């Protein structure tokens, strides 16, 4: 087999923040490692305005600053999770910037083991030597200097083997080290002192004291002061060797600190803040003495306010705090001297989305318009809502009329003094609408100077300080003021009009087939040229582009019976191209836009096969050809300003943006129904913004970003786990659980509890902390909670599926759940539950009482395949509604995942690899095909295909095994064998069939959804491409460099405790992809002598069409 | 508080990874340690005819090496079914392989069976001669540190070898000057002597010390900090066929076999606390014996492995009992002229792996006159 | 018969 991997959405949680002076002397720098990825931000008086970003070939585990003596500003060192220690600075000539690395070198000991805090990395103050923590019981050493490039090390082996925290305490000569560990008789501290000559622990200032029980997080106080806070969980504590301070908060023993920050450069004040989001400050009181000395006088915290579950604070100036957060958003709050509404200091300023950890998703097609949507579960405990991703181009609701039957939709301004809108004009067969818009508002209306009853093709602002309207059987050009008809063409022949547009000096309408140009002047419409065209006109624009006052002479056509498009120039109409489109239905509209500056235009037909061709206005020639398809009714492509951009759109029955991206034209199906015509909008509460005539309605609203995936947070309040989906229904099931205190009462009104109906199913300490489960029913549309089930009491839940079973024509939603106890290993109840969903009132149909803990559900063909603890079992689904068991399957440690694809299953195990099954109909029970003989840890399975079988362990690694068929023996045809190995680099939750493009190299699609809330996709290949593409990446790594000089093929090598060996049939689609993103002349390097196909060498270009058809897939 | 212990909790935990930590790691372990004993399936090997496999020890996740009554030393793979032949080493074939705390040093028999050896791992060079501190033979090799190894025998030497720095760093430059396999001996430290054979032996890992065992029936500890300083000795509970004993790191607990029982000795505690559950299966001895987090692997005779609780106190499952295969037998003339007449290989040793899944028994023929290799790679 | 040390 032979797959490709790429990410569509890049990881957002935070799990390390740091601040300095790194890109220059004075600029205070913010720096941010989100996973592989890092940022590098400038910090200015109202925001951050976003420097840089880079990727890194490995986890960050540890990020610091430090400012060596003999250099202006600072150094930046990283290391990786494979232990890859790097020294960094930042380079900067005029827009060359780039990432120079002044020492590098792996630090991994060649045999030792983890640590059970994990990584740590410490500096002295006096930039001397770094210290890691890496592997127990020893402590190895990095001697900062100019001669050692290669970061290179040597250990120290401590007599403590479970350290817990450490630190390199502040003013003192030689370096010294204090921290915190645990032992036999509890947790002390203790100082020593590193000698960098002998390379040992000489004895240091102060004593082992002896500690709380629970302590961590122990402080190295600046110069005035100097010595160290520790932090436990319910007191604080200073030690100097001599003193001693002990403050125990009534407060802070309600959760447990785990982040800080120095504010003030001497130790004064300090940030602190807990589990639950809160945010306190730690004060120390200064005792300055007679002969100088300047000592500590006592130590008292206060409570700041509450933000989001913060996971690395920082402060920068003026009140500006950066709160950054794993489980939720990651706000920028500001401090205020004075408290205002309970008791805050802390306002929000701001927030920056966050997907992570997406604990499940479920890819739908709402308007079944085949396009794809994303909603997931987010977040936890407080933050966990549900996001609705989705490709395109957005178009938010923010208000709707009732207008269905729409022919056109334009913008016009009423008051010659407002250069934003105030009207909203409409057509209709016969007959012209006026909308008054008032802000946000918008109410029906007729604008004196515009006919009641008759149909209208165009209107605009024009010079002249007027408006124009052209009419049936007219041009109605319109004063701003008083809004009265004040000058009107009419048409020679007295015949109907059809189409028409017009612009600030320009008119053009087609009667018939004769095409008329109308000259706008003061108050007055002027006859000069026209002419008659062969074949009946469907389309005709002149729009100005770009940066001209409204003049331009083209105008483009289309015809009916010889199908195609025309471009002419006026005056004079002049034929300048003919330009055949095909397809079966005739044009209906043609539109010419800016593009970057440059001239596009698109002419579609009624059949949703639209033609776009590259502009020249100079010679009104048209160019690169193109064609697309979208939909079957017609289409309407006009111009809209917004994002300081001007694009396309085509209304269809699958509407679509045509905008741009890098110079190349990208499409992308907008977030909405179906719409029949548009109007482009700019009113004081709609900047820049579109009112969007549907077959029933008119949607205003105002665009999202034009950029590729558009999220919305629903919050729940809660932390959700599961979520399905039952179409027949219109509506989710999610299962959600809330951390109700003991004693028991929630904490939180949450989205559980604040239900529109709700219904409840049918070791006792206080202080304790349970968690209590609810089936919620969202909505689809509105998104709000119409019901919500409790299930019983320490019963969690685990599972849920919505399916139809059997003979009977109901869908159904069924649990499975675990009466889960807090000192037992192994569930030994459970249940499994199935209701409906009915006249908005759910109802239970049955259950089933199991004997363990259903951790996963599918339907089996009408059957419901059930992994209950360490056995899988089949049942069905009976005629007097309830189950009957099937069959069984023993032979598992522990059943944790289970997929189907026909008659096929895939186990998957606590720690042993995936283990195949079928099912023989004849007699009915199940024949254990084959297996895989290495022990993994699994945390996802998915069936590619009825052969091959992709696995994630949790160590972060991808697997892909098959079925051998080429065996002979009844031996070595009970054995998977394994094509593919892959080092992810994340912690994959879930698989999921589908994709998030408009609908062949790649043949299939897999979503999965990491913890890091990154968002990927996985697809086969064919034996041609991949050694095409495997050569061209052994090709792609000896030119590209990388921030640190990591070696991709070292990165990609599938890693664990025990095996390591390269990645054999997987395609770095990242890699692949910034092959673009480079310069020609260093893309003349990999294309030599090359494989292309029948072999031969392909070429630049060639290369860069053979990768675009790889981006279309995500 | 009460412990917070449930599966649940860390399986959900992981998903945000929030607190999945490693006050679990030791719960997975106790649950998959009793759900193995049920879902094992052999897997034979074709050794071809070899005498009888007693010695064998893991050395990656592939790659695990057994020693012979013949004084063969071959690695076989488990995944091809290869096995390859190595060298011996010159100064009751092989009787005992271990490999020093980090895996680094090979300590087994040589060429001669009264002298001893020593391989670098885990390129298997020849390094060391066997000394002249035992005239008998050597029936057990441990490892007390990364450089000192004791080495029981049949006449009663206790000697304590080690493996010196001079002859690490004259090892590591000796296969740089050459290529050929140069060794170099070393003089035991002590030669410490004490139905007077040391046969088999253990190590703790904390009081350094080393409860052996002797064949009389008498547990002679003598504690190892650094060097060999006898410490005290019992009368064993059973008599017959002691020769298999093993500790729990963690139990605080000697498992030692006999000839129909197996015995839980505390050392620093008297013997009134001796508990000598009954195998029943009468006339195989306990071959070997080893623990998993709180599971016994009983290796008997009759060619079963067998499966004990200590926490409950009882057998697993009616007890659950794997069965050795067929393998291989030789039909010499002692085959015709008293084995005729009728093999339930022996299993002689096992071993679990590091990823705690896979376990590897071996053995062969139990009657001392016969000849045949068996080994089988049991998932 | 037996006599495997």
């Amino acid at each position: 087999s032979y797959n490709y991997v790429v990410t569509a959405q890049k990881p957002t949680a935070v799990n390390g923040c740091v601040t300095g002076h790194f890109t220059s002397a004075e600029d205070l720098n913010l720096l941010i490692a989100k996973n592989t990825r890092l940022e590098i931000y400038v910090v200015t008086a109202e925001g951050l305005r976003p420097v840089k970003e880079v990727g890194m070939y490995g986890k960050i585990a540890v990020m610091e600053l430090f400012r060596p003596k003999g250099e202006s500003k600072d150094l930046l060192f990283i290391l990786t999770a494979k232990y890859n220690a790097c020294i960094l600075e930042y380079k900067q000539s005029g827009e060359s910037i780039d990432i120079i690395t002044r020492a590098h070198g792996n630090v991994q000991d060649r045999i030792g083991r983890p640590s059970e805090t994990g990584i740590i990395g410490i500096i002295d103050p006096e930039c001397r030597m770094i210290g890691l923590r890496l592997y127990d019981g020893l402590f190895k050493v990095i001697p900062l200097d100019r001669d050692n490039k290669e970061l290179k090390a040597f250990n120290i082996r401590l007599e403590e083997l479970h350290v817990i925290d450490v630190k390199f305490l502040y003013g003192c000569q030689a370096p010294t080290i204090c921290f915190v560990y645990q032992d036999p008789q509890g947790r002390h501290v203790k100082t020593y002192e590193v000698s960098l000559r002998e390379k040992e622990f000489n004895k240091g200032p102060w004593k082992q004291e002896n500690v709380e029980a629970e302590a961590s997080m122990v402080i190295a106080v600046p110069e005035p002061f100097g010595g160290a806070i520790i932090i436990g969980q319910e007191s604080i504590t200073y030690h100097n060797g001599d003193k001693y301070l002990a403050i125990a908060p009534p407060i802070i023993k309600q959760s447990t600190i785990v982040c800080h920050n120095r504010v003030d450069p001497n130790g004064s004040r300090y940030l602190l803040g807990d589990m639950e989001g809160r945010l306190f400050m730690l004060l120390l009181e200064k005792e300055e003495q007679m002969d100088g000395t300047v000592t500590l006088k006592d130590l008292r915290v206060e409570l700041l306010g509450e933000t989001s579950i913060a996971e690395c604070l920082t402060y920068l100036d003026n009140g500006v705090v950066f709160v950054g957060s794993r489980l939720g958003d990651s706000q920028l709050v500001k401090l205020n001297v004075d408290s205002n509404e309970q008791g805050s200091y802390v306002v929000a300023m701001e927030t920056f989305t966050n997907l992570g950890p997406i604990v499940d998703m479920c890819v739908v097609d709402l308007e079944r318009q085949g396009q794809g949507q994303l909603v997931t579960c987010s977040g936890a405990f407080k933050e966990g809502s549900l996001r609705i991703i989705r490709n395109g181009i957005g178009i938010h609701e923010h208000a709707s009329i009732d207008l269905p039957g729409i022919k056109g939709l334009w913008p016009l301004r009423s008051d010659p003094n407002r250069e934003t809108d105030d009207t909203l004009v409409l057509s209709f067969v016969g007959q012209t609408r006026v909308l008054m818009l008032n802000g946000e508002e918008v109410e029906e209306t007729e604008l004196m100077g515009f006919v009641d009853d008759q149909q209208t093709f165009f209107c605009g602002n024009v010079a002249h300080q007027q408006l124009i309207q052209i009419t049936s059987a007219s041009v109605r050009l319109v004063s701003q003021e008083p809004k009265a008809l004040v000058s009107e063409w009419k048409e020679p022949q007295a015949k109907n009009i059809s189409v028409a547009s017009c612009n600030s000096s320009q008119v053009v309408v087609a009667v018939g087939r004769a095409l008329y140009y109308l000259q706008i002047h003061p108050q007055e419409l002027r006859q000069i040229s026209h002419t008659e065209m062969e074949h009946e006109v469907a389309c005709l624009d002149i729009t100005p582009l770009g940066d001209s006052n409204g003049l331009s002479p083209l105008c483009a056509i289309g015809l009916w019976t010889d199908i195609s498009a025309r471009i002419l120039k006026l005056p004079s109409f002049e034929l300048l191209h003919k330009e055949m489109l095909g397809g079966e239905i005739i044009p209906r509209s043609i539109l010419m836009t800016t593009f970057e500056s440059s001239h596009y235009l698109l002419c579609a037909l009624g059949d949703g096969a639209l033609f776009y061709f590259g502009l020249n206005i100079e010679t009104g020639l048209l160019s690169d050809r193109k064609k697309v398809t979208l939909g079957t009714q017609p289409t309407v492509l006009r111009t809209f300003r917004s994002l300081s951009t001007t694009n396309v759109f085509a209304c269809s029955d699958r509407p679509t943006v045509i905008y741009s991206s890098n110079h190349k034209l990208v499409f992308s199906n907008v977030n909405l129904k179906e719409v029949n015509y548009m109007c482009p909008l700019n009113s004081d509460g709609y900047p820049d913004s579109l009112a969007l005539a549907n077959n029933s309605t008119l949607t205003i609203g105002t665009i999202d970003e034009i950029q590729k995936l558009h999220i919305r947070t629903v919050p729940l309040y809660e932390s959700p786990r599961k979520i399905c989906y039952q179409e027949v229904s219109q509506c989710f099931g999610v299962l959600s659980s809330r951390i109700e205190v003991q004693d028991t009462t929630a904490l939180r009104p949450s989205a559980s509890t604040q239900a529109l109906s709700s219904s409840v199913s049918s070791e006792t300490s206080f202080g304790e902390e349970v968690e209590v489960h609810n089936l919620l029913i969202i909505d689809q549309h509105t998104f709000e909670v119409l019901h919500a089930h409790q299930f019983l009491q320490n019963e969690y839940a685990l599972s849920l599926v919505s399916c139809k079973l059997g003979k009977d024509p109901n869908t159904y939603f069924i649990v499975g759940t675990a009466m889960v106890y807090p000192e037992e290993a192994e569930p030994k109840q459970g249940r499994i539950v199935v209701f409906q969903y009915s006249d908005g009132k759910l109802q239970t149909v049955a259950e089933k009482e199991v004997k363990g803990a259903v951790y996963s559900m599918v339907e089996f063909n009408g059957k419901l395949l059930a992994s209950i603890n360490s056995t899988v079992r089949l049942y069905e689904w009976t005629t007097e509604k309830e189950l009957r068991t099937e069959c069984n399957h023993y032979n598992n440690i522990m059943a944790l995942y289970l997929k189907t694809k026909g008659d096929f299953i895939l186990v998957g195990d606590l720690m042993r690899s995936v283990l195949l099954l079928a099912y023989k109909p004849m007699e009915g029970n199940f024949e254990e095909i084959a297996r895989d003989f290495n022990p993994n840890w699994m945390s996802a399975v998915e069936i590619l295909d009825d052969d091959n079988f992709l696995g994630a362990e949790n160590a972060f690694n991808l697997f892909v095994c098959q079925k051998d068929s080429a065996a002979t023996t009844d031996e070595e045809r009970q054995h998977l064998q394994e094509v593919g190995l892959f080092h992810l680099g994340e912690f994959v939750n879930v698989f999921c069939h589908g994709s998030l493009v408009m609908q062949t190299p790649t043949q299939g699609s897999v979503l999965f959804g990491t913890v890091n809330g990154m968002i990927g996709l996985v697809t086969s290949l064919s034996e041609s491409w991949y050694n095409l593409l495997l050569d061209m990446q052994n090709r792609l790594n000896k030119v590209i460099k990388s921030v640190g000089k990591i070696e991709h093929s070292f990165w990609r090598s599938f890693h664990t405790e025990r095996k390591t060996e390269p990645a054999t049939g997987f395609i770095d689609g990242d890699l692949i992809e910034s092959f673009l993103d480079i310069s020609r002349p260093k893309m003349q390097e990999v294309v030599a002598n090359l494989q292309y196909d029948m072999k031969r060498e392909a070429t630049a270009d060639d290369l860069i069409k053979v990768v675009e058809e790889l981006t279309r897939i995500h | 508080p009460p412990v917070k212990r449930s599966l649940v909790y860390y399986l959900k935990n992981r998903e945000v990874r929030l607190q999945n930590e490693t006050s679990y790691s030791r719960v997975l372990h106790g649950y998959a340690a009793q759900q193995l004993p049920s879902l094992l399936k052999e897997r034979e090997f074709h050794l071809g005819t070899l005498n009888k496999v007693f010695a064998s020890q893991w050395l990656n996740h592939r790659q695990v090496v057994c020693g012979t009554k013949c004084n063969t030393l071959f690695v076989v793979d488990v995944q091809t079914s290869q096995i390859t032949k190595i060298p011996i080493l010159k100064d009751c074939g092989i009787h005992a392989i271990e490999l020093n705390p980090s895996r680094t040093l090979l300590a087994t028999g040589g060429d001669n069976p009264n002298s001893l050896a020593i391989y670098r791992l885990p390129t298997l060079d020849p390094v060391c001669v066997g000394d002249d501190g035992h005239k008998d033979w050597i029936f057990s090799i441990a490892w007390i540190s990364d450089t000192m190894a004791v080495s029981g025998s049949r006449d009663g030497s206790m000697g304590l070898w080690e493996v010196t720095d001079d002859v690490l760093t004259k090892s590591d430059a000796r296969h740089n000057v050459s290529r050929v396999p140069v060794y170099a001996h070393i003089t035991h430290k002590a030669l410490k002597d004490i139905n007077c054979k040391v046969r088999a032996l253990a190590f703790n890992n904390k009081n350094k010390e080393l409860g052996a065992v002797s064949l009389d029936g008498y547990f002679h500890l003598w504690k190892a900090e650094n060097t060999l300083s006898k410490l005290l000795s019992t009368k064993l509970p059973y008599c017959r066929e002691n020769v298999c004993l093993a500790y729990g790191s963690e139990w605080s607990v000697y498992a030692v076999g006999s000839q129909a029982h197996v015995s839980f000795l505390d050392p620093r505690q008297p013997s009134y606390n001796v508990k000598s559950v009954c195998s029943r299966e009468r006339g195989s001895g306990i071959r070997s014996v080893s623990f998993y987090e709180h599971i016994i692997t009983v290796g008997t005779g009759q060619g079963s492995l067998l499966f004990y609780d200590i926490r409950a106190q009882r057998f697993l499952e009616e007890n659950l009992k794997l069965t050795t295969g067929k393998g291989w037998l030789n039909h010499d003339e002692t085959w015709r002229n008293y084995f005729s007449d009728i093999f339930p290989n022996a299993v002689y040793t096992h071993c679990y792996d590091s990823s705690g899944t896979k376990l590897f028994v071996a053995g062969g023929p139990l009657p001392s006159g016969l000849h045949g290799n068996y080994a089988g790679l049991w998932s | 018969r037996e006599g495997e040390e």
